């Protein structure tokens, strides 16, 4: 418990004071991650800091006259050279480099440290599973899985100068809104946890493990829900997903009485006087931020995202409209019924959900 | 005697005071080889407050300009006095 | 100068706690040295401690009122003496 507490304190200090962007602080940060580092003088005006590990080599070009980083290059010693370290922006011909941006657009090393920790994770845990190859290809397999399953989700890599596979929905204004981020994290619970390569087969329309011999140990594929943030939190039925797949449960620590705002809305008589609210939930609502979607759990991505989208479009809007100061409104886990007037369920199309909310708003206004 | 009272009146004096207190707590913690996070975070936020007050002191020059215009005032008064 | 040195020593504390106790003790002693000289330098100079908000506005108001009364009396003298 001393080592775990010390590591937690070290993580807290690293996050609380990331340090200023200087060549010395970048070198110290790389050395703190166990990266080999050397500095070369390319010219009287230019110095290069080169940092290396098992697979990754990072060259950082520093302009001595301007006191500024000029360029950053990632090179892999893998047979896979096609690792995307650029931001995916639609319509810019200049692929903006994530590592360079993390050192030029931010006031501190926090953005660079997080991106370097991610590259170091892939480096440490890549062998015959190549995680640089697999993580690149996974973004294509997820995009295909959504096309085959008729899911209206867009897949982008590398959003806002951060490594990750981002899942976007169309918002009300046609603006793309991130729903979730998929990335690899170290499995703190089980160092013997086998992480396999799963490919989405176009032929079977399923995830398949082609090579059960290709695994890495002590890594998990994590799906993080991107909250736009208590009303913007996503709540799940306690039995919606197996508790073994829940990495981060937001425990409302026992000294602030924040029920789900949903459950406080079954307890507090401050309703729209036109609606009698009926709760038909059989399970408790829990706030989940992170899911383990490793191995056979890749099928759950579409189910989790449909719930997140339904919860945002239907549940959160119903709650907002009921909470603003007689028709019966029945709210259950997968269906909502407004007397004999309108209903919608979790398995209906987004167009049915929008029509339900429009009709509900017209009645409640 | 009133000098120290005036010095204690300005905030950055209290700022250096509790910054010293926070480092005293930190050194006591490391002496016990039991580093407490709250002490270090208090130290860093107090240092930040010190540094913002360091900027706030700089925009000094207004008092100096008031001082020169005061000298102009009394020299004009003396000139008109001998007149 | 003690500010940048405090910053830097702070950062190699927060970057490398895994250094042996010798480095931690020596570096904490160095920070204690820098803040000791800090408090000393604060101590000998009264002006900085005074530096360390409506009074400036009051001084500006008194300066402008004395300036305008001087202008008025000088205008009166100019008007009277021209005869």
């Amino acid at each position: 418990s001393y080592v775990e507490t010390l590591d937690s304190m070290i993580e807290l200090f690293k996050d609380y004071k990331p340090g200023s962007i200087t060549l010395e602080n970048i070198t110290r940060l790389c050395q703190t991650l166990g990266l080999e580092s050397f500095t070369e003088e390319l010219s009287n005006e230019l110095s290069r800091l080169s940092t290396a590990s098992k697979i990754i080599v990072i060259d950082v070009d520093y302009n001595k006259k301007q006191d500024r980083i000029q360029d950053v290059k990632l090179v892999l010693a893998s047979n896979f050279d096609n690792f995307d370290y650029f931001n995916q922006r639609d319509g810019e011909h200049e692929k903006s480099n994530i590592l360079l941006n993390s050192l030029t657009k931010y006031p501190d090393l926090k953005a660079f440290h997080n991106n370097l920790k991610f590259l170091y994770l892939l480096d440490a845990y890549s062998h015959k599973l190549d995680l640089f190859k697999y993580f690149t290809e996974l973004s294509h397999y997820i995009r295909q899985c959504f096309q085959d399953n008729c899911c209206d989700f867009k897949v982008r890599t590398n959003l806002n100068d951060k490594f990750g596979i981002y899942i976007l929905t169309q918002g009300i204004n046609g603006k793309e809104v991130p729903l979730a981020k998929i990335y690899l994290e170290e499995n703190k619970s089980d160092s013997q946890y086998r992480f396999y390569e799963y490919i989405y087969s176009q032929e079977t329309k399923s995830w398949i493990n082609e090579s059960a011999e290709n695994f890495s140990n002590g890594i998990s594929l994590v799906m993080e829900i991107v909250a736009n943030a208590y009303t913007d939190l996503i709540w799940f039925p306690e039995d919606f997903i197996s508790p073994e797949l829940i990495i981060d449960k937001v425990t409302c620590s026992s000294n602030s009485s924040s029920s789900p705002p949903i459950i406080d809305l079954f307890s507090n008589n401050n309703y729209n006087s036109r609606i009698q609210l009926m709760n038909d939930f059989t399970t408790k609502l829990i706030n989940i931020k992170k899911f383990d979607i490793s191995n056979d759990n890749l099928d759950l991505i579409s189910e989790i995202l449909k719930w997140v989208q339904w919860s945002r479009i239907v549940l959160q809007n119903v709650f907002k409209l009921v909470s603003t100061p007689v028709l019966q409104l029945i709210v259950s886990e997968d269906h909502i019924i407004l007397d004999t007037i309108s209903e919608c369920n979790l398995y209906d199309d987004v167009k049915c959900w929008s029509k339900f909310i429009e009709k509900f708003q017209d009645i409640v206004s | 005697t009133n000098s120290e009272d005036k010095l204690s009146k300005v905030q950055l004096y209290e700022d250096l005071c509790r910054y010293e207190d926070t480092l005293s707590k930190l050194v006591e913690s490391v002496d016990r080889f039991k580093p407490n996070l709250d002490i270090a975070k208090d130290l860093i936020r107090t240092d930040e407050a010190l540094f913002e007050n360091v900027k706030l002191l700089a925009e000094d020059n207004i008092y100096r300009n008031l001082q020169k215009i005061d000298k102009d005032s009394e020299e004009l008064d003396s000139k008109t006095r001998k007149i | 100068e003690f500010i940048p040195h405090i910053f830097y020593s702070l950062h190699q504390i927060r970057k490398d706690p895994n250094n042996l106790s010798n480095q931690l003790e020596t570096l904490t002693g160095s920070i204690r040295h820098r803040l000791k000289l800090c408090k000393s330098l604060i101590s000998e100079n009264e002006d900085t401690k005074d530096l360390l908000p409506s009074e400036w506005q009051d001084i500006i108001h008194q300066r402008e009122q004395e300036l305008q009364i001087k202008r008025d009396v000088l205008d009166d003298l100019y008007r009277k003496l021209q005869r």
